């Protein structure tokens, strides 16, 4: 039959929940955006899509934190990822507040996916229209995951969420190739806003805006901040040349 | 989110009938036949152990479970569906007889109670009836030895004996021509090994098979020594041994 | 895999060294590890027929048909690589004969691919196949 | 009414199709797996695919690690795996806990098959399209294999394999063990266990696997564990060894 | 078709879309016009208030939710007023519990993932009107607007419910007069009066029908109508 | 400590050390006067390397234990072994909370590989704080003194061990309540290491 489509937690009869599908659907439906594993840390950048004047820029500011060391960022209802982000921000200093640290990024990951599992295991509970970049510097080293409506995400040293991923999936994967070494965030910080000029060139057409976020256990100092400024200049500049 | 479904799952066919419960008893039917005898001298269940691979280890799973020392019982059916209810049955047997009563019920009120399950399983909302019916073996005092099948339906009756699953028909058939008040249960035993055989495709054999009684009071089993008054179980499960020992019976 | 030609080329001479005075694991440690099972330069089959020639011409062809036996086992580039080696060998077997027939008699079940099938180089391991039924024959 | 498929209600046949469909997620991932108990030890082994760079490989597995005793592969969906481990997470401790001493294999099974046989028979609760097979080296039992499935339908193994060409090994075991007569590999050695196992992997799959090919994991005495790509490579090495 | 797919906030398109959101979305543009801009200073509402009859009283669009804080509407007043007092509360608990105003920014916040609520949770609907929010704050004047689809942002100016565009395009077009119009209302206001006579296609703006509101520095959130938009009309 | 749950007493105090931190108490545990249980083993693992001195209720800790180590484990189940300090947290709440129904004063000490050994107290006052080393129990009284004195950081593992016994000791000594045996329990990078010492022993010290 059909309608498996039509309920979230219905197995269809390829097993499979469409919704979901779906959701993805709104999930790379979302507004191109990345994030990097580098050396220390991890680098997060997003187009931040520009519709008019009246835009107060560098104002909606879709790379959202969790704890200090735990940035985030998402493709899909913005509103679905900061409903999961105070999900997150919750569990951290929950963790934190029953284990005293603050939680390691793999630890905060369990918690979201199973969360939004949840979104999947009723017909009702409507998954979540976003997947989520997001990771951070944690009691060892950086992390970095992408999160899928469906519960799936996994460790990525580098990830991108949006339309486009594909002009990112190859720049990271470039330096993936490039830098198997490793990279400053600063570069990464570089690299991204290239690649998210990239990434924005699938989705090319308007004005755009670009929000770029990393932790760097260097920088940061275990830390998530945000891309800001001259550097964030930088690699702007750094980009607007290499796109040229 | 939660259950937002709270209806019954079946409802009175224009018939009145409740499809599910019908649709259960298929399932039910479906299921590897299982027998059951109510002896003379005691009681006797049994049926083939089905094996979905020899890698599986067959004796890990127990189609029949002892609920109270004198009382276990066979399914037809999922044995998922078998699962869950015996810890129920056993459970409540201690909270809603023993914990009060210090005691084994008499089978009858431990079937009673398990029969009132699926019919909540039946009626309730959210919920689907059990996959399994229950032939059940039993022995209390004023009662003596005891055959109950009981459905999805919770439907439940006596038994001089009787069996269900799969082949039960003609088994029972074959039982009915077999059965006298008089059995003892060796023959019942002996009958269950023909009747059940019959019933049998796959290998027959006592690790093929499963069998257990309601026999005397076990107090090899009693585990301790020096209670005069407790003289242990009277449920016993054959062993694949006792069995292909009176598979040579045959 | 500039190292894979660098590093037999450095292991060129290292044979050479203990070649012209083994070396056999200069060659061979260079692709036995690079090449191994898992390519790393992977390298030219002739960096591990490099190798079985250097082995070869230096090491007894009895040696080199065990040497090889092992090769074989690991990986080599291919299930292709040493055979073509193996196969030149039995020429030099025949190069050698009588105990190197029955060299290459040990050869032959070493692995198939002398006489017979792991390869499919039959174009080959046919002929050693005769080639030995033609000694056989004799 | 046609709903029966859609929900879990006893079908015309008293049959349950999301069920059957939670079978279809289970392979869903395509991830072939065994469960070997060794003689000692009991050993699992599983595909670990790779498909892209940009994963952090290493995050991938199936076969989660239970308890100190007891770990558990995986078959099926990542979100719908990394639940039930949780699941199970909890009544280890909890048995323990409760009970003073670690849950045995099967019990976490039995106690997990309960679970889906729950939302069976619970419409709004879906049952989970993972399979999953628990195994440790029990105190009592030592060497155990424990194959859940979504219908809350479990049974002990004298080993197993699990994926979509579970068949092919289960024939390889099952030849083997028909062969072999004997309900677990007879090594003290779990390595031999795991050399004999990715062997018969390497076998019915056809199937030679790298070290990053595999899902590699051990149940032994007291503790399941898995092991590094380098115990994998040195079976790998080990196995290339035999042959 | 839609009935699968539109019926159920908790259900995706098959494009995984909503459209009962673009359904409440749509009730969006159904209610009156409404403007808002802000300076840095100043931040300004400028309301369309529609009546049922002359008989009738003018539906007010703009509520105070807060000195620093209040906002205005388009599309169903019933869940803004909620909104509305549950924010009030906000601003309230904030200087409740931290004698801190809420910010403007962190109200936008709040309403989002409380709309996305209303969202992925079965049962229930989206909330039937999107806001324009001045506030003024530590960090200024600011002019929020909202969309029931929870999403949120700040602009310098803007307007909903009808043909907003019309000021819109004027007000973007408008952009850096009113936003450096600074310390004079008048000409924030007169702008949106401007504005929303752009938008204005009907008829004129009124004594009844212009509502007006602005929070400021010094410029509580305050609301202007009737004889208050008399000298602007 | 209710009425009727036994009265373990001693002294337990755990210290750092050069190679860890190593654990000890007495093995008395006493009703009023009555030893109920001499032999009693008052050092307890929550954790491989991470483990608890317990005072007050046994009850309490005794459950207490159970508690956090049920907790530990299933973290470490899933998130692996919690820092020495993580896991005191987890008591930190049990006590800051349940501490008017508590009496548990806890030293909690485990050895962690990077920090070594790590000494957390938490008396009842369900407060928590990290020591070179830490004494409570009974006696702990009487040699305050004499371990504040006779202590000295990294002292090497028997070091630890004597000045701790006679630290003991003299609680045992001094102490009605403490006594018993000695059970030490060595934390290290080597590993966990339990001790006994028979009042024939460290009564002489």
């Amino acid at each position: 039959g059909t309608g498996y489509d039509l309920s979230n937690s219905v197995f269809s009869p390829d097993g499979r929940n469409f919704q979901v599908e779906y959701a993805v659907k709104a999930v790379e439906n979302g507004t191109t955006s990345i994030g990097i594993k580098c050396n220390d840390g991890v680098v997060f950048a997003v187009e931040k899509l520009i519709t008019s004047k009246l835009l107060v820029p560098q104002k909606n500011v879709k790379i959202q934190v969790v704890d200090r060391h735990i940035g985030c960022v998402y493709s899909g209802l913005i509103p679905d990822g900061r409903h999961l982000v105070n999900r997150g921000r919750e569990e951290a200093a929950s963790f934190k507040k029953l284990y005293k640290t603050p939680i390691p990024i793999p630890a905060f990951a369990d918690r979201l996916g199973q969360y939004v599992q949840a979104h999947t295991l009723y017909n009702s509970v409507r998954p979540f229209g976003v997947s989520t970049i997001f990771g951070g510097v944690d009691k060892n080293g950086a992390h970095l995951y992408m999160l899928e409506p469906s519960g799936s995400y996994w460790g990525y040293k580098g990830a991108a969420t949006g339309k486009g991923r594909q002009s990112a999936k190859a720049e990271l994967e470039k330096l993936v190739d490039h830098h198997p070494e490793g990279l400053s965030a600063r570069e990464a910080v570089k690299q991204a806003a290239k690649i998210i000029y990239l990434a924005h060139e699938d989705n090319k057409e308007k004005d755009f805006e670009l929000e770029i976020s990393w932790c760097s256990l260097s920088e940061t100092n275990g830390l998530h901040k945000f891309v800001k400024g001259d550097l964030l200049q930088e690699a702007i500049d750094f980009a607007q040349k290499e796109i040229n | 989110m939660t259950d937002r479904y709270s209806f019954s799952l079946t409802t009175f066919s224009p018939s009145g009938k409740l499809g599910q419960i019908d649709y259960a008893l298929t399932a039910v039917k479906q299921g590897v036949t299982s027998l059951g005898i109510k002896a003379t001298n005691g009681v006797v269940i049994a049926t083939e152990k089905k094996s979905s691979s020899p890698l599986a280890m067959s004796e890990t799973l127990s189609k029949v479970s002892l609920l109270t020392p004198d009382i276990g019982a066979v399914y037809s059916g999922m044995g998922p569906d078998y699962r869950v209810l015996v810890d129920k049955s056993r459970k409540v047997a201690h909270t809603s007889y023993k914990r009060i009563y210090g005691e084994y019920p008499p089978t009858k009120l431990l079937v009673s109670e398990v029969a009132k399950i699926m019919q909540e399983a039946t009626q309730s909302g959210g919920v689907r009836p059990f996959g399994v019916s229950l032939l059940i073996a039993g022995h209390d005092e004023f009662n003596g030895f005891s055959l109950y099948q009981v459905d999805p339906s919770g439907s439940y009756f006596p038994w001089k004996a009787t069996a269900i699953g799969k082949g039960s028909v003609a088994a029972k058939t074959f039982l009915e021509k077999r059965w006298n008040d008089e059995l003892e249960l060796e023959d019942a035993i002996h009958i269950a090994l023909l009747t059940l055989k019959e019933s049998v495709e796959g290998e027959f054999n006592g690790d093929t098979i499963e069998l257990a009684i309601i026999g005397d009071e076990n107090p090899d089993l009693l585990g301790y020594t020096g209670i005069p008054t407790d003289k242990g179980p009277r449920f016993r499960k054959l062993t694949s041994q006792e069995i292909n020992d009176r598979l040579e019976a045959l | 895999a500039d190292k894979d030609y660098s590093q037999i080329l450095k292991e060129e001479f290292p044979k050479i060294d203990s070649l012209a005075q083994n070396s056999a694991l200069d060659q061979l440690l260079v692709l036995e590890k690079k090449t191994r099972q898992a390519s790393d330069l992977a390298s030219s089959k002739e960096v591990l027929a490099k190798i079985v020639d250097l082995l070869a011409s230096r090491n007894k062809w009895d040696d080199l048909n065990e040497q090889l036996t092992l090769l074989s086992k690991k990986h080599g580039q291919l299930k292709l690589s040493i055979q073509y080696m193996i196969q030149k060998v039995m020429e030099y077997l025949k190069s050698s004969k009588s105990l190197d027939l029955n060299t290459r008699i040990s050869v032959i079940e070493t692995i198939r691919v002398v006489t017979e099938n792991k390869i499919f180089v039959e174009v080959e391991r046919a002929r050693v196949t005769k080639d030995l039924v033609e000694i056989k024959k004799e | 009414a046609g709903y029966d498929r859609h929900i879990t209600i006893f079908s015309p046949e008293g049959r349950l199709y999301q069920v059957e469909y939670a079978f279809k997620a289970t392979n869903q991932t395509n991830i072939n797996s065994l469960a070997v108990r060794g003689k000692d030890c009991t050993v699992v082994i599983s595909q670990k695919k790779v498909p892209d760079k940009l994963l952090d490989p290493t995050t991938v597995s199936y076969i989660f690690c239970i308890s100190r005793t007891i770990g558990m592969v995986v078959n099926g969906p990542i979100p719908d795996a990394r639940n039930a481990a949780l699941r199970a997470k909890a009544e280890a401790a909890e048995f323990r806990y409760k009970y003073g001493y670690d849950m045995p294999c099967d019990v976490l099974a039995k106690r997990m098959a309960n679970l889906s046989q729950i939302y069976t028979q619970r419409a709004y609760m879906r049952p989970l399209g993972v399979i999953l097979t628990f195994v440790s080296v029990d105190e009592e039992l030592g060497p155990s294999i424990y194959k859940t499935d979504p219908a809350g339908y479990y049974v002990g193994y004298k080993a197993t394999a699990t994926g979509p060409k579970q068949q092919e090994i289960t024939t390889n075991l099952e030849n083997h063990f028909k062969k072999s007569k004997i309900d677990h590999i007879n090594e003290e050695s779990w390595e031999k266990v795991v050399e004999f196992a990715i062997t018969h992997m390497i076998d019915a799959l056809g199937t030679e696997f790298s070290k990053n090919d595999l899902e590699v994991g051990v149940a032994t005495k007291d503790k399941f564990f898995t092991l590094s790509a380098e115990n994998i490579e040195e079976r790998l090495v080990a196995i290339a060894e035999q042959d | 078709f839609r009935n699968n797919y539109d019926g159920d906030t908790v259900t995706f398109s098959p494009t995984g879309r909503l459209f009962q959101v673009e359904y409440a979305l749509e009730a969006i543009k159904q209610g009156s016009v409404t403007v808002g801009l802000r300076s840095n200073t100043h931040a300004v509402l400028v309301a369309l208030k529609r009546n049922a009859d002359e008989l009738s009283s003018y539906q007010k669009k703009i509520i105070k939710c807060d000195e620093h804080m209040g906002l205005s509407l388009a599309g169903l007043a019933p869940d803004a007023r909620v909104l509305s007092n549950y924010l009030r509360q906000q601003c309230n608990y904030s200087s409740l519990v931290f004698n801190r105003k809420l910010a403007v920014e962190r109200a936008g916040h709040l309403l989002c993932d409380k709309a996305q609520k209303n969202t992925q949770s079965y049962g229930g609907r989206p909330y039937g009107v999107g806001l324009l929010i001045i506030g003024y704050d530590k960090s200024g004047a600011h002019l929020l607007e909202f969309q029931p689809s929870g999403n949120v942002t700040e602009l310098y100016g803007t307007a909903i419910g009808a043909r907003s565009q019309g000021a819109k395009t004027y007000l973007e077009r408008t952009l850096d007069t009113f936003i450096k119009i600074d310390g004079n209302p008048d000409e924030l206001i007169k702008a949106g009066v401007e504005a929303i006579s752009q938008s204005l296609r009907d008829e004129s703006l009124t004594v009844d029908n212009l509502s007006i509101a602005i929070v400021g520095k010094d410029t509580p959130f305050t609301i202007y109508d009737g004889e208050a938009v008399a000298k602007y009309i | 400590l209710k009425k009727g749950e036994v009265s373990l007493g001693t002294s337990i105090m755990a210290v750092t050390f050069k190679d860890g931190v190593i654990l000890g108490a007495d093995s008395r545990t006493t009703t009023g006067a009555y030893i109920a249980n001499r032999v009693t083993d008052k050092l307890t693992r929550v954790h491989d390397k991470i483990w608890c001195c317990r005072s007050g209720s046994a009850a309490d800790t005794q459950a207490i234990a159970d508690i956090v180590q049920y907790h530990l484990e299933l973290y470490t189940s899933q998130y692996g072994t919690p820092s020495t300090e993580t896991a005191a947290s987890v008591f930190k709440e049990l006590c800051y909370e349940n501490k008017d129904n508590l009496t548990a004063g806890i030293i909690v000490a485990g050895y962690d590989d990077k920090n070594k050994g790590e000494v957390y107290t938490i008396p009842l006052g369900g407060s928590v704080h990290k020591l070179p080393y830490a004494i409570a129990g009974s006696g702990s009284t009487f040699i305050y003194g004499y371990c504040d004195k006779n202590f000295r950081e990294n002292m090497s593992k028997e070091e630890t061990v004597d000045f701790i016994k006679h630290s003991l000791s003299q609680a045992i000594k001094w102490d009605g309540s403490s006594g018993g045996v000695i059970r030490m329990v060595v934390l290290t990078a080597a590993g966990v290491e339990r001790l006994i010492f028979y009042p024939d022993e460290y009564e002489q010290l």
